[PDB]
RNA sequence: GUCGAAGGUGGGACAAAUGAUUGGGGUGAAGUCGUAACAAGGUAGCCGUAUCGGAAGGUGCGGCUGGAUC
RNA sequence: GUAAACGAUGAGUGCUAAGUGUUAGGGGGCCCCUUAGUGCUGCAGCUAACGCAUUAAGCACUCCGCCUGGGGAGUA
RNA sequence: GUACCUAAUCAGAAAGCCACGGCUAACUACGUGCCAGCAGCCGCGGUAAUACGUAGGUGGCAAGCGUUAUCCGGAAUUAUUGGGCGUAAAGCGCGCGUAGGCGGUUUUUUAAGUCUGAUGUGAAAGCCCACGGCUCAACCGUGGAGGGUCAUUGGAAACUGGA
RNA sequence: CUGCAUUAGCUAGUUGGUAAGGUAACGGCUUACCAAGGCAACGAUGCAUAGCCGACCUGAGAGGGUGAUCGGCCACACUGGA
């Protein structure tokens, strides 16, 4: 499992004397073969806040049907007021995505595709509304077998 | 050979004496947002007889320059 | 809105602002009106010269002239690098670009351009400030 | 050639040696400057995705505009954009005549070739941006078919890619078919060239 | 007042899909049934029954789930509407889910999906998509 | 002789510039007077209206909770 | 001719778990069902959250009114 | 007597511009000390400044490199595609109502909208695709392709419209 | 095929007819007589701005912006009339 530290952020609780600061990391945990999942980890140092956030997305992972190194077709993701488009595209075209959509993207192991954020740019909205499209994206057998056709069927 | 412009619209006046003013609508589509809306285009067309009236379905027919601005030939009564 | 809405009201973008207004703006004599022409610098006639100081927190005298443009128009422009040989009557080229620290001021008097003179012993960025290559 | 600064510096920088013998990466392979040695930050994905076409480029001894260029009809190709790109800079007059190992280094070819003892066809080409393509012959100009340097780097028997077919004793080369990115080489990730000039 | 029965049916359908139901009762029409009929034979609804009451009629769905209580039926979505009225020509009939899913399409040969008005060659007004 | 450019005369319309003086607006500092609001802000606040007062505001009538300890 | 004229929530229509009070009726055996209101609690769904939730702020279609950073200013 | 070709001589005549705090590729030293100054925005400068000035080094380009002005983009920030209106800006205080918009089920019919052919036309040049010619490229030429809400004419009848 | 309603009324050769003249040519194009018509919230009138187009820039597209060079069309030649 690859992993990338997507932000790193220094949150502050305010106390009677001064203030208590933490490091919070998001981190996104992907095997680059259709599996991906995103974690959070808060903790006094950076090291140890990405090791608890490596551990929270290992365990949290989800399954991206693909097409030859892209998705089986146009979704778009809603989590909040995080939104992201994606589109299958060819071969060559690579990943054209930008921020934690990049990263969840390579980590699942697409590698042709074209995104937009059209919502929220805060990391983690836009990280969750990436997986909510990964996870509402079909794939043409499963589809098949839903309806209860066989794959020719389905496309006549 | 060549034939003329016709066009089938009701008369909305005949107060001028053998002019009758023809009303023929067409529906143009918005450009950007696609809707169909009505559009009225009002046609002074020329009558000899004062044989159309206020009302009548009539078809005319395009023609030379008959007047300051009429450009039509009533042809038929099609309803009344 | 509806679609009918929208066909009864088109939508209407909003209206963008030039942030030079006096580089927009020419000056026919003969006729004695303004006309709408870009210009990317226009030439002036120091009315003022001298220092300001920034709004806060910055503190400096920032130095400045009062000049009047071409096209009859009296603008603020700040004068950038260290050391100028600007007085009142000089004639000076302006540029765009306003300077954040000071209120009124919204132009830049091009370095090594008609009176003003280059930057003095500036040897990085020279081309910024009008200064000769030293060699 | 056009850029004439420390190509070891620059294969220091970039990690990779564009000569191809890795005499600049045996020694110190850290970046040049004065924070060359205890470098230890890390590249952001810009920063990758700029040294990965900074190293084709500079492998490849072209200026920032032709490359955007070639790389621009590479995209008005069909097939892999990347893989276009790649075997588009192979195809290069520069590129086939150090294939073929008519001299020893890139530049010391674009040298040969700019001041003209290479022939395509047997008509004269001055300019290395030229590009081959399958069916031609590379040859050299007759009152250079003895000079030292070529000579010297004909004797040291280099490996010939699969795509080109060359006589030494003729010292004439042949560009058969299309390279392929096997054959072309793979310390390039195209991708990321892909998606620097995408943004 | 009722403006679009062809969305009210469908939103009944995705109504009654979203809360798992098993049977829709909703009223009849032509159109409502070659939708129904169309959606049978797609897969997306297990059956279609008609009732010829006295009024307009009814027409019962029975909805269509898979393993896992998976639904079959993704979305339902209204393209034409009283409002605005979406036409296409055979060329440019639209691939729902690039493929996935069906475009229901009313043509001069009848009421057909997205795949049938491309094998003849056809346009009309696209009354909806289902996926 | 008709028509007829320019010109002359007259009362209007519209637009721009300028004008003693004047109104409020913004900006600027470490100015002067008070302390109206935010906590029950020390008379809960706010909305419309009337009136009054250096000023914030006060008071009356109706309305709201976006207030209410025990 | 204006109010914090407020549920700070336009009108019409249909569809989508339930529990419980109350007002005016209706049908069937103190109980069950039902129509129209008026409250409280509560799923799915929705929401930035708070919360809404068959009296929606859910799912849909029609029409209307309205918004596009703050101030200047509801001023000239 | 221009291009071009042939023969001889010399690395000898021919490198500058901006940037290096984040965005954004590139950091050290010295001087200055809320001054001098920088700045596209967040801001940087009050004595050990990767942000000011110089130096070394580094990065991006290169006969150009920067600045300014203007347009489109990023901006889904006028949202048809593709946004909203309880508290963030936004439901008229509320009725009665005209125009307009929209409109329940079935059958027959029409063919204005809709869909599908044919014909004419949408100059040349230009964008795009292919080929050919200048040593390559820009450039030039040739042939395709496309561009109409276009016009006449023949077909289809589910839907919207008329009867 | 453009902006403005903080521009809502405009028009009297004006709208139609008869006759005559006039022009390459039809025609209120002009002139006599008869009638009161004609345009306009589907934006008339007024005010402001503007040569139009093939195209050009930009954008994934939908769209937005522009109208140098080159080609087509229109208009003008110190200002106004003949
Ligand atoms: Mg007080
Ligand atoms: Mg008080
Ligand atoms: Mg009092
Ligand atoms: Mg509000
Ligand atoms: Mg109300
Ligand atoms: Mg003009």
């Amino acid at each position: 499992f690859e992993e990338r530290v997507v932000t790193i952020n220094r949150v502050a609780k305010v106390v009677k004397g001064g203030r208590r600061f933490r490091f919070t990391a998001l981190v996104v945990v992907g095997d680059k073969n259709g599996r991906v999942g995103f974690g959070t980890g808060k903790a006094q140092e950076v090291p140890e806040a990405i090791k608890k956030a490596v551990e929270a997305a290992k365990k949290d992972l989800v399954v991206v049907p693909r097409v030859e190194g892209t998705t089986p077709h146009t979704i778009t993701g809603r989590y909040g007021s995080g939104s992201v488009f994606m589109k299958p595209a060819a071969p060559g075209t690579g990943v054209i995505a930008g921020g934690p959509v990049r990263a969840v993207l390579e980590l699942a192991g697409i590698t042709d595709i074209l995104s937009k954020s059209l919502g929220s740019n805060t990391p983690i909205n836009m990280v969750r509304a990436t997986i909510d499209g990964l996870q509402n994206l079909k794939n043409a057998e499963d589809v098949a077998k839903l309806r209860g056709k066989t794959v020719e069927e389905l496309y006549n | 050979r060549n034939d003329r412009k016709v066009y089938v619209g009701k008369v909305v006046s005949d107060k001028m004496d053998k002019t009758i003013t023809v009303l023929v609508e067409t529906y143009k589509t918005h450009k950007l947002y696609g809707k169909r809306v009505k559009y009225s285009k009002k046609y002074k067309t020329h009558d000899e007889n004062n044989s159309a009236k206020l009302g009548d379905i009539v078809k005319i027919q395009e023609t030379r320059p008959l007047s300051a601005t009429k450009r039509f030939r009533l042809v038929e009564i099609v309803e009344e | 809105p509806t679609i009918n809405q929208l066909v009864r009201k088109p939508r209407q973008s909003k209206i963008k602002k030039s942030d030079s207004p006096a580089l927009n703006k020419g000056f026919n004599s003969k006729k004695k009106k303004f006309t709408d022409l870009n210009s990317p610098q226009k030439r002036g006639v120091c009315t003022r010269v001298g220092t300001m100081t920034p709004k806060k927190p910055n503190s400096a005298l920032r130095k400045y002239a009062r000049v009047r443009l071409s096209n009859n128009i009296e603008i603020n422009a700040y004068i950038p690098g260290i050391g100028h040989n600007l007085q009142e009557h000089s004639v000076v080229l302006v540029r765009g670009g306003r300077v954040k620290d000071l209120p009124g001021v919204r132009y830049h008097i091009v370095r090594g351009a008609l009176d003003t003179s280059g930057v003095d012993g500036r040897r990085q960025g020279r081309s910024l400030y009008g200064t000769k290559k030293p060699k | 050639a056009r850029f004439r600064g420390s190509n070891w510096k620059k294969s220091r920088r970039l990690g990779i040696s564009l000569s191809g013998t890795g005499k600049e990466l045996e020694k110190r392979p850290y970046a040049p400057g004065q924070h060359g040695p205890n470098q230890r930050k890390k590249l952001s994905e810009y920063g990758l995705q700029l040294r990965e076409k900074q190293k084709l480029r500079y492998l490849y001894g072209m200026t920032e505009r032709q490359f955007r260029n070639t790389f621009d009809i590479a995209g008005k190709k069909f097939g892999v954009h990347g893989e276009n790109f790649m075997i588009l800079l192979a195809s290069r007059l520069d590129a086939v005549v150090y294939s073929l190992g008519l001299a020893r280094t890139r530049r010391q070819a674009r040298q040969l070739v700019n001041h003209g003892h290479i022939l395509v066809d047997g008509k004269r080409v001055d300019i290395p941006s030229y590009s081959v393509k399958p069916g031609q012959t590379i040859s050299v100009r007759e009152k250079s078919q003895k000079l030292n340097i070529i000579v010297e780097s004909v004797e040291i028997n280099n490996f010939v890619p699969e795509y080109l077919n060359f006589d030494a004793d003729s010292l004439t080369g042949t560009f058969v078919r299309l390279p392929e990115r096997s054959e072309l080489p793979a310390e390039i990730n195209e991708q990321l060239i892909v998606e620097y000039y995408s943004r | 007042t009722m403006t679009d029965p062809i969305a009210d049916m469908l939103t009944r359908v995705r109504n009654a899909n979203m809360v798992r139901h098993e049977k829709l009762e909703l009223p009849a029409s032509n159109i409502k049934k070659e939708i129904a009929e169309i959606l049978k034979s797609e897969g997306f609804i297990k059956n279609v029954e008609y009732v010829e009451d006295d009024k307009q009629g009814v027409l019962r769905l029975f909805l269509k789930y898979g393993q896992n209580d998976e639904r079959v039926i993704t979305g339902l979505k209204r393209i034409s509407k009283p409002g605005l009225r979406v036409y296409a020509k055979a060329s440019e009939m639209p691939k729902v889910l690039n493929g996935l899913g069906i475009a229901l399409v009313s043509t001069s040969e009848g009421v057909i999906t997205d795949k049938e008005a491309r094998k003849r060659n056809v346009g009309g007004e696209i009354i909806a998509y289902v996926w």
